[PDB]
């Protein structure tokens, strides 16, 4: 393919920042179910 | 008398009007004319 | 399809930090920091740049119809 | 009595007799052919 | 080391002069 | 175990949706019509 | 193809040159065939090796 470097930096960014949501948005979900349920 | 470019390999030719339609080199039967020579200007708008 | 040489509202030049903005990203920068470096303080040229799609990437992929 | 010819059917694209099941995503392009369409249609004329 | 590493109580000194589950980092080649 | 939150339910969907696809009906569809329909009508 | 002077070669296409040919080129391809005992190609001949490449050139 020889992907250019504008396509590569993008998917490099996408993979860190898809990891980054699948923590940080989980671990809020986790924290606001708990007080949730403890009211 | 015209230029034509393949649809495939890209290659310039001409036809004389009797022809078959197809590359010459490639035997594709889709062929593109080419740009005018004409000025072409825009208003930048 | 390609990143806007102005910001459509107020007009200021956003199309010069394109890749300065893909750099910073690299480099782990968040998006709100990565905008606040390039100087890009009103939400109206925040959103050019934080909402565009490449897709001349995509048109380039196709083989070019002349050589 | 052998392989008597009976018709043509059309093809769906992207189903199985599609010669863009294969192809991977490199070749997709040199075929002219957007990734991302899904098939799921015919092409009648 | 990162912020996490560093003690809470000097965390607790990292005053401003919490993610929130509705803002997303943005992304460029979604999935499916 | 652990509880289960709406991010993986995302993450499930997105599964199906990596399997199937959006027109997986009518190509399946088309698929069975071709293998065993047309020797079965004949 | 042959010099005159010089033996049969077999050559590719593209080793000749699409400049026109020069009057002591020429004259000195006279000069080898008068020196092997040959002759030029006749006006007719001529006449009809111009007919034969306008006939394929212009060949639908
Ligand atoms: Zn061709
Ligand atoms: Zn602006």
């Amino acid at each position: 393919v020889v992907a250019s470097k504008a396509s590569s930096s993008m998917l490099k960014i996408d993979q860190r920042n898809k990891k980054l949501n699948n923590r940080f948005i989980r671990k809020a979900e986790m924290a606001a179910v708990e007080k949730r349920k403890l009211r | 008398g015209v230029k034509y470019t393949c649809g495939a390999c890209a290659h310039n030719f001409s036809l004389n009007k009797s022809d078959p339609v197809r590359c010459k080199e490639c035997g594709h039967r889709v062929i593109y004319k080419a740009r005018t020579k004409r000025m072409i200007q825009f208003d930048a708008r | 399809m390609i990143i806007p040489v102005r910001c459509f509202s107020c007009g200021k030049v956003v199309g010069d930090k394109w890749d300065a903005y893909l750099r910073l990203l690299e480099e782990g920068k968040q998006e709100g920091d990565a905008l606040d470096e390039l100087k890009l303080k009103r939400y109206c040229c925040r959103r050019m740049v934080l909402t565009h799609v490449d897709l001349i990437e995509k048109f380039l992929r196709y083989n070019p119809l002349e050589k | 009595g052998n392989k008597v010819h009976i018709g043509k059917v059309p093809i769906m694209l992207r189903s199985k007799f599609c010669s863009l099941r294969t192809l991977d995503e490199v070749d997709l392009y040199k075929m002219k052919e957007c990734p991302y369409d899904m098939g799921g249609y015919f092409v009648i004329n | 080391l990162a912020i996490e590493n560093l003690h809470p109580d000097d965390r607790l000194l990292l005053v401003d002069p919490s993610p929130v589950f509705f803002l997303r980092r943005p992304q460029y080649v979604s999935d499916g | 175990d652990d509880t289960i939150t709406t991010e993986d339910c995302w993450t499930v969907i997105s599964a199906f949706f990596e399997e199937k696809g959006l027109v997986s009906q009518q190509l399946d569809s088309f698929d069975e019509f071709m293998e065993t329909s047309i020797q079965d009508l004949v | 193809v042959a010099f005159p002077n010089q033996k049969e070669m077999v050559r590719p296409l593209f080793v000749f040159s699409d400049s026109s040919i020069t009057h002591p080129e020429f004259d000195l391809f006279l000069r080898e065939l008068d020196a092997e005992g040959l002759s030029v190609m006749d006006l007719r001949d001529v006449d009809y090796k111009y007919h034969q490449l306008k006939e394929m050139s212009s060949r639908s």
